[PDB]
């Protein structure tokens, strides 16, 4: 739920109708299928907070 | 409040409870499926007044 968002240098997602930016992760998103096919899609990092809780 | 024209159908697809990137998949037919469709009232209304 939301949208994605920047001002140049990082991507955020915020709800739509009051700018609130989270880091963007697997929790805040969904996966569909390879880059390909979409139009417009842009290139950013997703964060894990998994990866640090196994790395601790 | 501007917003990209896909972005805004996605979310009136999100509306009816049809996830967003059943859009963004398809959006090449749905923008096919919209131009014909209009394509069909202009030539109904063209084709007869009743
Ligand atoms: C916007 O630009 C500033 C300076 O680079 C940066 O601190 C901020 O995190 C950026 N935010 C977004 C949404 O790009
Ligand atoms: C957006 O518009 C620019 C021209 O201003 C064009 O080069 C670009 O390919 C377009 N991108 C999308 C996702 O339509
Ligand atoms: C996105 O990343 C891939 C792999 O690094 C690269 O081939 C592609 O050209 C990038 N596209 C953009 C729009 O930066």
């Amino acid at each position: 739920e939301g949208v994605f968002v920047s001002n140049g240098t990082h991507w955020f997602v915020t709800q739509r109708n009051f700018y609130e930016p989270q880091i963007i992760t697997t929790h805040n998103t969904f996966v569909s299928g390879n880059c390909d096919v979409v139009i417009g899609i842009v290139n950013n990092t997703v964060y894990d907070p998994l990866q640090p809780e196994l790395d601790s | 409040l501007q917003i990209p024209f896909a972005m805004q159908m996605a979310y009136r697809f999100n509306g009816i409870g049809v996830t967003q990137n059943v859009l963004y998949e398809n959006q090449k037919l749905i923008a096919n499926q919209f131009n014909s469709a209009i394509g069909k009232i202009q030539d109904s209304l063209s084709s007869t007044a009743s």
